[PDB]
RNA sequence: CUUGAGUCUCGUAGAGGGGGGUAGAAUUCCAGGUGUAGCGGUGAAAUGCGUAGAGAUCUGGAGGAAUACCGGUGGCGAAGGCGGCCCCCUGGACGAAGACUGACGCUCAGGUGCGAAAGCGUGGGGAGCAAACAGGAUUAGAUACCCUGGUAGUCCACGCCGUAAACGAUGUCGACUUGGAGGUUGUGCCGGCGUGGCUUCCGGAGCUAACGCGUUAAGUCGACCGCCUGGGGAGUACGGCCGCAAGGUUAAAACUCAAAUGAAUUGACGGGGGCCCGCACAAGCGGUGGAGCAUGUGGUUUAAUUCGAUGCAACGCGA
């Protein structure tokens, strides 16, 4: 568990941390879950987002087969 | 059955042999309770087998047997309305017990005259792979191969 | 599920590390999933059972720990 | 003919058959062999199996380019996944990784009715 | 007058709505490369596809639709509904301090608006899916379920339709009345202690025919509205209004029955589930069914062929 950005005292996520985004995708790219991170929901949407515009500006992959 | 109580039956050893295998081959080939006769007609068989392999009794007995004795069949298994013929294998005394009743059951059919000669032409058949009791065993491991797929069932 | 079979890795290894892989990533899942259509209703539907059933078995279970069965 | 020495296995594995291509790197086929072309029809055709039979014989079929070395990529839920690829190991291919290319669309198409059976 | 109702200030979460753009995955199709005898499909098949080179695999292209994971008895909306990402326009909700207006409120026949899916009109679009339809199976038949194909439609714009088990089968608004465990979203103070909004489960009194409901009431009350009056005939007929149509809406009667119905209880049953057992299967051995004959029965015959037993549990049975 261990919700981060609470601790952390984030107001966003930002979608350009490629280092924090790659703790919450699989091997595969896929996002992770909340209940297995232990991440709030609301800064489980946050990271959703991240991440979904991470991966349009091709600083994240969608899979690992592309 | 659903218990599972089951347990061998104590079994006399031939008496001119001593081989617990050889008085289940008279038991198979009995009838009626009629053992003197079932034991005149397996020695003089055997006798007759010795001779003409010049081995001994007991060994021809048990070349003959090795040639028979399966090593796999089948079981079926209904799935879809459908059987499946699930290979499984054979446990050792049931392979003596198939390879002893298929040459009784080889010699019964065969068209010479006393019962003793035709087993005996049976025995000397299956030493070389040719009576139809061996015949039988290769029926039963070519099924078994058609269905090696279906080995999980 | 990409697996690159290390040095000195016998294959049966090599092997379960991939089945972990797929296992994990859900693949056979999602195609047993996606092989037909549900419709939205019936995936509400199963959703919801889902997660009735689970409370209720949790539910039981701790109340069965309270109970003794002999 | 032409020694390649370095190819893929294609594991096409889907609930009534298995296809097992064996290409270059770059795509061109090899040789190929099925479940379905191996001597098994039916209920017999789409077990792990005939799959294996099916992996041997494509494995003998591009014995004359002289491969070694294989990836594995493996596609569709069959029961041929797995019997697939280790009869391609013990062909004697070095089999130097193995890929998931199940393709799964991120949404994509409606599927086909539910079956009523 | 300020306590209900409302305005303002600062923030907060949100698949709320409308418009535009765009991304990646996948399907299909087209062109080509490699390659060669199968593919596909089912319970099993066959239709179908394939040596005119399919299927598999690689490359490039076209096009439509939907947005995996996140994702959650999570969130938002009056309901219907709403899910990738980005922008533009826009509605509501909530919280903390105040300030302001000063009963401006609640409900609502008629009216008006919104209103899933299917359907309808005009013009587009059409990948996938698929009523109809065709063929292959299955079957006694099989106008089905299964298979191979496949057109409306599903998509877009605009208009119509106005109905759904449109459901919490629970009208709206307000007040009051023991608890417990969560979710989500604010906020105050020092991970602890409070304090708001929405929400899931359990349960107390009470209520209820019972099942159950239980501070989100089906409890205790007040305001207003809608609706019911045995089953069938029938939400039908006729008339009116509405609709392009399909139809919607309002809505009877004759006749007929002595029930229809709700919840719960004990069985029985299930091609429901679980656990067991039996020569019940399985593993075996020997038979019956064919022949002749014995014997009993049915039937037929007869003057009479005495009466009885006559699925298992009558038929070498009373005898
Ligand atoms: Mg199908
Ligand atoms: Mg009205
Ligand atoms: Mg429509
Ligand atoms: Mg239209
Ligand atoms: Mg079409
Ligand atoms: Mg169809
Ligand atoms: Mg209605
Ligand atoms: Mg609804
Ligand atoms: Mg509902
Ligand atoms: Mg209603
Ligand atoms: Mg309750
Ligand atoms: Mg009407
Ligand atoms: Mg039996
Ligand atoms: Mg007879
Ligand atoms: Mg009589
Ligand atoms: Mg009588
Ligand atoms: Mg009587
Ligand atoms: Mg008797």
């Amino acid at each position: 568990k261990f919700c981060r950005f609470t601790a952390e005292g984030v107001q966003e996520i930002d979608y350009k941390d490629i280092a924090t985004l790659k703790n919450y995708i699989t091997e595969s790219g896929k996002i992770v879950p909340s209940r297995i991170t232990g991440t709030r929901a609301k800064y489980q949407r946050q990271l959703a987002r991240a991440i979904k515009r991470a991966r349009y500006l091709s600083l994240l992959p969608y899979t690992d087969r592309h | 059955p659903r218990r599972r109580v089951i347990g061998q039956r104590k079994i006399l050893p031939d008496p001119k042999f001593g081989s617990e295998l050889l008085a289940k081959f008279v038991n198979i080939l009995m009838v009626d309770g009629k053992k003197s006769t079932a034991e005149s007609i397996v020695y003089s068989a055997l006798e007759t087998l010795a001779q003409r392999s010049g081995k001994s009794e007991l060994e021809a007995f048990e070349v003959a047997l090795e040639n028979v004795r399966p090593t796999v069949e089948v079981k079926s298994r209904r799935v879809g309305g459908s059987t499946y013929q699930v290979p499984v294998e054979v446990r050792p005394v049931r392979r003596n017990a198939l390879a002893m009743r298929w040459i009784v059951e080889a010699a019964r059919k065969r068209g010479d005259k006393s019962m003793a000669l035709r087993l005996a032409n049976e025995l000397s058949d299956a030493a070389e792979n040719k009576g139809t009791a061996v015949k039988k065993r290769e029926d039963v491991h070519r099924m078994a191969e058609a269905n090696k797929a279906f080995a999980h069932y | 599920p990409v697996i690159k079979v290390r040095e000195n890795e016998p294959f049966d290894v090599a092997l379960r590390r991939f089945k972990r892989s797929c296992e994990k990533a859900g693949v056979l899942a999602e195609v047993r999933r996606r092989e037909f259509y549900e419709k939205p209703t019936t995936e509400r539907k199963r959703a919801k059972a889902s997660a009735v059933k689970r409370h209720a078995k949790k539910l039981a279970r701790e109340n069965a720990r309270r109970t003794r069965l002999y | 003919r032409k020694q390649v020495s370095d190819g893929v296995a294609h594991i096409h594995a889907s609930f009534n058959n298995t296809i097992v291509t064996i290409t270059d790197r770059q795509g061109n086929a090899l040789g190929w062999a099925t479940a379905g072309g191996s001597g098994f029809r039916g209920s017999r055709k789409s077990t792990p199996f005939a799959a294996q039979v099916a992996a041997e014989r494509c494995a003998d079929a591009v014995k004359e380019y002289g491969i070694k070395n294989l990836e594995v990529m493996v596609k569709g839920p069959g029961p041929g996944r797995e019997s697939t690829i280790r009869a391609l190991n013990a062909a004697g291919f070095r089999i130097t990784n193995i890929t998931d290319v199940t393709p799964i669309p991120h949404x994509g198409c409606r599927p086909p009715k539910k079956r009523r059976v």
